[PDB]
């Protein structure tokens, strides 16, 4: 039994919303198998035969049975669900891989973005239309009004 | 026949316990405050 | 920039939803083998004592 | 010893004014089932957990699960904290921190 | 046991002679704060008789509200801080689910330490010392500043009071209490001479102590009846107990003294 430790506070926090009952539930699962596979011991205690031998007045009965019970092979059940869990996983961590990646992308460029700031001119040396390409915010809408002073002359 | 209440036991002690002993604690860590 | 970088972070401990499905599974499985080894225990051991208390 | 004092204290000082939170806590921890007697290793571990200051956060309604799984997890990992606790008798600096370790670490997962 | 009846009586005996006394002394009270109620209900309903001749309706739509709960201190009175918090939060979500913020605020710790588990947050401030002694005009003067100087641009406002009718009964009322863009406003206000936004100003924040000093004449005549009534009520139970208590303690004494005698002579005709 190769269990796997789990940080509880990480699972809680990498689950969406749209199904955290499932993933509660499977909390509720989880501990309960826990106690309860740590409640019994892995083999019963192999009871004595010797007691039963000589003190049972039945003959062939107590050694047909201890005969039966050695030849019988109590089937455990195989696993048929652990490699389709793992199927999900590794699509899982596909579809992460890619996300991780594009993330890279998408950070790249605002790390190249944030250096343009950080470079700025010093604004006593500034243009009217250096201003309109460091921010896009502060460019007249020369195509809404086209007129001086170019914008509400409220907002002026 | 007075602090009979407190005598007693039963719920009016019980609660006369709790009031008096709410407010002088309030005024203890007050009190400590102002020293 | 540093929101981007905890979204690196939340995703890479994602593998926990399959491990827990991977313990919960294997257990449950072992939980099911130990207590039927006792179902069988538990009886021929009682159709034993019956035939010493009798 | 150690831990008894301080909760026989605190105990009192909550039934004269029935902290008042920490005293609700305390009697709650004191809650037991039938025919389950703990160790006294346990049980100085619950009442540390317990005086310490880290239930004043639960609601009392779940103090006793909290306990319950508490035990679980420490007597299935932590069996040498509590063997040292059984050898020693006393609570030291190291079987302190090693329990303040344990009780932070299961509160973030409860 | 005959010392527990007897504990038992003795405290039920001071308690039933400390309600007694109480309830004496809140009639005292009472009969006083009646008497100053007649002049502070001309001056306060006559501070109101201009917002019902100019009909004053003010508007539905805007959305900021204030709302006060009128109360004291002192419990022992009955339903009188039951009756205005069951008023306040019964309409404070009746505002709500209309978009309306409401925001709070408590005369008198009995009416805060009652809603202050529910509704916390929406409270913009709160007051002490309501009941010890009468309210006089300087204790409504204090309560209209703190209810300016608080920067809430209160739109509309309601202050919930018990009315006083009789010594046996009182009912919880709300008074509305209107801003200044709604009575500047109001097409029926063009009749009113001299009137600028300025002298509207000062007469509503004028208006603004006295609605609040007639409501803590009314809550207060209306609080000491109830506490003589409690009081009175208090006195009569711990009386029919103190009544049934004392039969059993002379059944109790009775048969302790007949269970000495049986002992005494079972031991004697033993010998």
């Amino acid at each position: 039994l190769a269990l796997k430790t789990i940080d509880w506070v990480a699972f809680a926090e990498i689950i969406p919303q749209n199904q955290k009952a499932i993933a509660s539930s499977l909390k509720s699962w989880n501990e309960t198998l826990t106690s309860r596979l740590a409640a019994l011991p892995e083999n019963p205690p192999a009871i004595d035969w010797a007691y039963y031998k000589a003190n049972v007045a039945k003959a062939g009965l107590v050694d047909d049975f201890e005969k039966k019970f050695n030849a019988l092979k109590v089937p455990v059940p195989e696993d048929k669900y652990t490699a389709q869990v793992d199927a999900e996983e590794k699509e899982d961590v596909k579809s992460c891989a890619e996300w991780v990646s594009l993330s890279k992308a998408r950070i790249v460029e605002y790390e190249k973005e944030m250096e343009k700031m950080k470079n700025l001119i010093p604004f006593d040396q500034m243009t009217i239309e250096d201003l309109n390409e460091a921010f896009p915010e502060t460019k007249l809408d020369k195509k809404k009004y086209p007129y001086w002073p170019h914008q509400p002359i409220e907002n002026l | 026949g007075a602090g009979s209440i407190r005598e007693a036991g039963g719920a009016f002690g019980k609660r006369e316990q709790a009031e008096e002993e709410r407010y002088f604690r309030a005024q203890s860590r007050e009190q400590l405050a102002a020293l | 920039i540093d929101t981007e970088k905890s979204q690196q972070a939340l995703v890479q401990k994602r593998h926990y939803l399959f491990d827990v499905q991977r313990n919960n599974i294997a257990m449950a499985l072992e939980v099911t083998y130990r207590e039927r080894l006792y179902r069988v225990y538990k009886e021929v051991k009682n159709r034993l004592d019956y035939h010493i208390s009798v | 010893k150690q831990v008894a004092g301080t909760m026989k204290l605190e105990l009192a000082q909550y039934r004269e004014v029935a902290l008042l939170s920490r005293g609700v806590r305390l009697t709650e921890l004191l809650k037991q089932g039938q025919y389950s007697p703990m160790a006294i290793e346990e049980q100085v571990a619950v009442i540390y957990a317990g005086v310490r200051g880290y239930l004043d956060k639960l609601e009392p309604s779940k103090i006793t699960k909290f306990e319950n799984a508490f035990l679980s997890h420490v007597v299935s990992q932590h069996q040498a904290l509590l063997g040292t606790i059984r050898a020693d008798g006393k609570i030291s600096e190291q079987s302190d921190a090693k329990l303040k370790e344990i009780v932070t670490n299961f509160l973030a997962g409860f | 046991t005959l010392k527990d009846i007897t504990r038992r009586l003795k405290s039920i005996k001071n308690i039933q002679k400390i309600t007694k006394s109480m309830k004496m002394v809140a009639a005292a009270k009472y009969a006083r704060a009646e008497r100053e109620l007649k002049p502070a209900r001309i001056y306060g309903l006559g501070s109101l008789a201009l917002y019902e001749k100019a009909d004053i309706k003010g508007p539905e739509d805007k959305k900021k509200h204030l709302l006060i709960g009128v109360s004291s201190d002192r419990g022992l009175c009955g339903a009188i801080h039951s009756s205005i918090a069951k008023q306040m939060k019964s309409e404070v979500a009746t505002l709500t689910a209309a978009g309306k913020e409401v925001m709070l605020v408590g005369i008198g710790d009995k009416i805060r330490g009652i809603l202050y588990r529910t509704h916390s947050d929406q409270f913009l401030v709160a007051f002490k010392e309501v009941g010890r002694k009468p309210p006089t005009f300087g204790d409504a003067s204090v309560i209209a500043l703190e209810l300016l100087n608080s920067g809430y641009e209160f739109d509309e406002g309601s202050i919930i009071f018990n009315k006083f009718r009789s010594v046996i009964s009182y009912k919880t009322e709300e008074k509305p209490i209107f801003s200044l863009n709604t009575v500047a406003s109001a097409d029926s206000m063009s009749i009113y001479d001299d009137i600028d936004a300025d002298v509207l100003q000062n007469y509503q924040e004028y208006n603004l102590a006295n609605i609040i000093y007639y409501s803590l004449k009314e809550s207060t005549t209306s609080e000491q009846s109830a506490r003589m009534t409690a009081m009175d009520n208090a006195s009569k139970n711990a009386s029919e107990m103190i009544d049934k208590l004392t039969l059993t303690f002379n059944r109790t004494r009775q048969a302790v003294i007949t269970k000495e005698l049986i002992e005494i002579i079972s031991g004697a005709a033993a010998l």
